């Protein structure tokens, strides 16, 4: 379409309008323009091309194949920056990315309640404020292949809020210990469990309880008797919430049996007095609470 | 009384195959056989007032509704049924619908039928739990154990003795296991919980995909892929999730990332055949996921939440059972979206 | 007025939601049209079956999970609804059927008929190894001319000759055309056979009918065999 | 197989979950399986007659 001086001339810059006056001249209104499918000359986009880009064009002054200025007349003088900075927002983010402004500052217990809330549900503000976590034991094993030994880190952990859930978590890791620990972590979390407590301090009576070749012989204790437990089972009472302990262990003293043997016998060695008074239709009276009482 | 009126179109459809006929005719014959001859005679003419009407108005008309009109935008029944001549044979295809309205109408006189068993009403006309008796249960087959070699000893309690060489099932407490595990169904309907129907035994799907449709559920009858519960970030969070309002009407809401990657674990887990889904129960325990399945002779009972003691072989008695559960469920979807209405 | 967030598919818990759901559509549909007769056209083997590749279905049926065999199932059904008679069928299986059809009609052929010339006269190119030949086939009566000479002057085998007159003799027709044959390039051999060739081509025009008797004799296949370059 | 105990204490083990906070919502079925007991016992019971003679 040919058009007349006026409207060409609001829109397009003056020094621009002689070359559309000659090209509406040479060019006859009837042309059929034909679509070339071998060369592409045109982008791909729609563009009158009267405006320099500064990054899809050729920077003004710098020296390039086309730079239209002579050898003695460029513009730039300063090299310590990249001349034309990405266009737009400025970066190339991948949609879905986010840029590393800050790195080595998370909290691998906010890493590790994250992941557990997508894959379990578990609320966050639990795991990262109201658990404690204490690894009870970290070595080194080792596989031997036909290439050689691998050396992988073992790591078992015990959380707890200490508020009567405790679980126990194990980790590997061929890599680092660190990322062994956060496994085990991990696990602990999925393996949280409430233990029975009598007066939210100690166990109901006594127990006596086998782990594979570890004998557990744990009792009751009065308030303000502290801990007096092999190491591997005063860690567990301090996340379980237990306060007040005695026991001792025979035969075996591994220490990873005896952290699952306690954490067994917590749950399946115990029964609360409301258990029992139900089971067999009965009261039980705790003759010490009664004494102070009304 | 009103048949003229299909008379009248036929009378133009018949005209058009005959204007159209005759078009194709025309295309043939050679330009110079007609052309020629045809501009002749208007050269050898003169147009009148009259011919020069349409001289315009035809152009127009065809400059109006075949050059400026837009090529496109931005009988209901068998309506590609080619009707054959009166005087013809009736074609293969409107002797199908010819035996199809007789069979709507004559096909089914003489006598009714009653007291006959039809095994697709078991999906789609289910009882409600409370009509359920020992003689329909029976009628089904759940009574029918396993055989006395397979026992699993656990399961002594609803035995209710052995009959040629398998244990009898003692419908007694399989009614009263049924109406509980109905219950749990409807509760978790009418709280809008996500009930998920498992059952991967050859022709089971059509009863599952009902009891999911019925009952706004979920259903699995391929294969339960192991992990699907505690590993589902890596299994089911590529599958699309969705918001819907109590009236389980699609919200349209778009889904923050964050929100569709989250666990969707389901609130209820029926199970058809718990023996061959070992992975699923365990999964159900470890996730504390609620979990029904119809507990056979040879089947641990205590692997599930509410045990429905029955016969799991027979399709009859696993779709009868799922019917009624499916109803159950059914009636706690159409309680919960009346409370809304009012 | 509570908003919860489900599962949109009811075969969310499957190994492939998306592929088991397409399945279910279709399975609908075969259900409740089951009485509908199909084509007794599918005996004369109507050419019609424009279904999306494997990998098109991918991205609707659930990408890596689609299996070849959920592929093929999905085959057997949309091919089943295609196949009821066109007279009997519905909009609603037109419709679920439309999404599986392979996407060619913004798109147009690019093949035209061919047609005799302003002289009556078949033109068709044949190759063989480096050789090229273009006839001129016209209705006749035998007379043959290659590159202005006679035949038994321009090929002195007679095998040579007997392979230009194959497709002549395969539709009985060597004493109804003329041929002007033009070759370049090669040897005789390679000459006479694109010859051949080219005449096989050009004979097409003249009874389209004819195409698979041309087609079976083997003389309207291009011959590939070429010098290779040992390796 | 032993008596399992996870499969019908899923109430009670999500219990504890809530008082704690580790579950911040409510399960939809934890009101309908408090009000419906699971049945716990897994007794073998005797009998005293053939019901068929
Ligand atoms: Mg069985």
């Amino acid at each position: 379409q040919h058009y007349d001086e006026s409207l060409l001339s609001r829109y397009y810059p003056e020094s621009l309008l002689k070359s559309i006056k000659l090209a509406q001249q040479t060019i006859p209104e009837d042309t059929k323009f034909r679509v070339s499918r071998n060369v592409e000359f045109a982008p791909p986009y729609l563009d009158d091309f009267t405006k320099i880009h500064p990054f899809w064009d050729y920077k003004p002054g710098m020296p390039h194949l086309h730079a239209q200025e002579e050898n003695n007349n460029f513009s730039i003088f300063r090299w310590d920056q990249v001349q034309q900075p990405l266009p737009g927002e400025g970066n190339i983010l991948p949609p879905g990315v986010s840029l590393p402004n800050d790195g080595g500052r998370k909290s691998k217990s906010a890493d590790v309640a994250a992941g557990l809330h997508k894959q379990t549900g578990v609320d966050p503000d639990y795991i990262t404020r109201k658990l404690t976590m204490k690894p009870l034991v970290m070595k080194r094993v080792s596989n031997q292949t036909g290439k050689g030994k691998i050396a992988s880190f073992y790591a078992l952990v015990v959380v707890g809020d200490k508020n009567g859930m405790v679980g126990l978590g194990e980790g590997k890791s061929r890599e680092e210990m660190s990322k062994a620990i956060f496994k085990a972590h991990w696990d602990a979390v999925r393996n949280l469990k409430e233990i029975p407590r009598y007066e939210n301090r100690t166990i109901y009576g006594d127990i006596d309880f086998r782990y594979h070749g570890v004998k557990l012989h744990l009792r009751s204790a009065k308030p303000g008797f502290g801990l007096r437990v092999n190491h591997v089972i005063f860690e567990i009472c301090e996340c379980a919430g237990i306060k007040d302990l005695s026991g001792k262990v025979y035969k075996s003293r591994n220490d990873m049996n005896i952290a699952k043997g306690t954490i067994e016998a917590f749950t399946k060695a115990q029964k609360t007095l409301d258990e029992v008074a139900l089971g067999r239709g009965k009261k039980l009276v705790d003759v010490r609470k009664v004494y102070y009482s009304s | 009384p009103n048949n003229n009126d299909e008379v009248m179109l036929l009378q133009q459809k018949l005209l058009y195959d005959e204007i159209r006929s005759e078009l194709k005719s025309l295309s043939q014959v050679p330009e110079d056989e007609i052309l020629p001859e045809l501009k002749k005679s208007l050269e050898q003419d003169k147009l009148s007032d009259k011919e020069q009407q349409l001289e315009a108005e035809l152009s127009d008309f065809f400059r109006n509704y075949a050059l400026l009109n837009k090529l496109f935008d931005s009988t209901k029944p068998y309506p590609n049924l080619i009707p054959s001549a009166n005087d013809k044979p009736y074609s293969s295809q409107e002797l199908f619908l010819r035996q199809l309205n007789h069979s709507m109408r004559t096909a089914k006189l003489g006598a009714t039928i009653s007291k006959v068993y039809y095994p697709h009403k078991d999906i789609f006309y289910p009882p409600l739990p409370e009509n359920i008796t020992v003689e329909s249960l029976m009628s089904a087959g759940v009574h029918l154990g396993q055989s006395t070699s397979l026992w699993r000893s656990s399961t002594q309690s609803y035995i209710y003795g052995e009959y040629k060489g398998i244990h009898i099932i003692d419908l007694n407490q399989t009614l009263s296991y049924l109406k509980r595990a109905a219950k749990v169904v409807e509760g978790v309907s009418e709280s809008g919980g996500i009930i998920l129907f498992l059952g991967t035994r050859q022709g089971q799907k059509r009863g599952l995909e009902e009891a999911a449709k019925k009952t706004h559920g979920y259903y699995v009858s391929t294969r339960w892929i192991p992990g699907t519960l505690t590993n589902s970030t890596e299994i089911s969070g590529i599958w699309e999730k969705q918001e819907i309002d109590s009236n389980d009407n699609p919200t349209e809401r778009a889904l923050s990332p964050n929100e569709t990657s989250k666990q969707v674990k389901p609130d209820l887990l029926v199970v058809l055949n718990p023996t061959e889904n070992r992975n699923a129960l365990l999964e159900a325990i470890k996730s504390r996921v609620p979990t029904i399945a119809i507990i056979d002779t040879d089947s641990e009972p205590s692997l599930v939440t509410y045990p429905i003691p029955g016969n799991d072989d027979s399709l009859r008695s696993v779709n009868f059972l799922l019917g009624v559960l499916a109803r159950a469920g059914q009636r706690g979807l159409q309680n919960r979206l009346a409370r809304n209405n009012e | 007025l509570p908003r919860r967030i489900v599962p949109k598919l009811a075969t969310f818990y499957s190994a492939n939601p998306n592929h088991e759901d397409r399945i279910n559509r279709l399975e609908r549909l075969l259900r409740k049209y089951i009485k509908l007769p199909s084509q007794n056209n599918n005996e004369a083997q109507q050419t019609k079956a424009p279904w999306i590749s494997f990998d098109e279905y991918a991205l609707i049926g659930g990408g890596t999970k689609l299996k070849p065999t959920q592929y093929t199932q999905l085959l057997y059904m949309l091919n089943k609804l295609h196949n009821i008679d066109p007279q009997l069928t519905n909009d609603e299986i037109t419709s679920e059927l439309s999404q599986y059809y392979k996407k060619s009609s913004m798109l147009s052929n690019n093949i035209k008929i061919k047609t005799l010339d302003e002289f009556g006269r078949s033109i068709a190119v044949g190759k063989r190894k480096s050789s090229t030949a273009k006839v001129f086939v016209v209705r006749g009566t035998g007379e043959i001319l290659v590159n202005g000479r006679q035949l038994n002057d321009y090929f002195l085998k007679m095998k040579d000759r007997e392979s230009i007159m194959y497709p002549l003799q395969v539709i009985e027709s060597v004493g109804k055309y003329n041929i002007f044959a033009t070759t370049s390039g090669g040897g005789p051999t390679g000459q006479a056979e694109s010859i051949m060739h080219a005449i096989a081509k050009a004979l097409v025009v003249f009874n389209p009918l004819l195409k698979s008797r041309l087609h079976k004799a083997g003389v309207l296949t291009r011959d590939y065999r070429h010098v290779e370059r040992k390796k | 197989m032993k008596i399992q105990t996870n499969a019908v204490n899923v109430l009670q083990r999500t219990s504890a979950y809530l008082k704690s906070g580790l579950l911040k919502e409510t399960p939809a079925w934890y009101n309908v399986v408090a009000s419906i007991p699971p049945s716990t016992k897994f007794t073998r019971e005797p009998r005293f007659k053939n019901p068929s003679n």
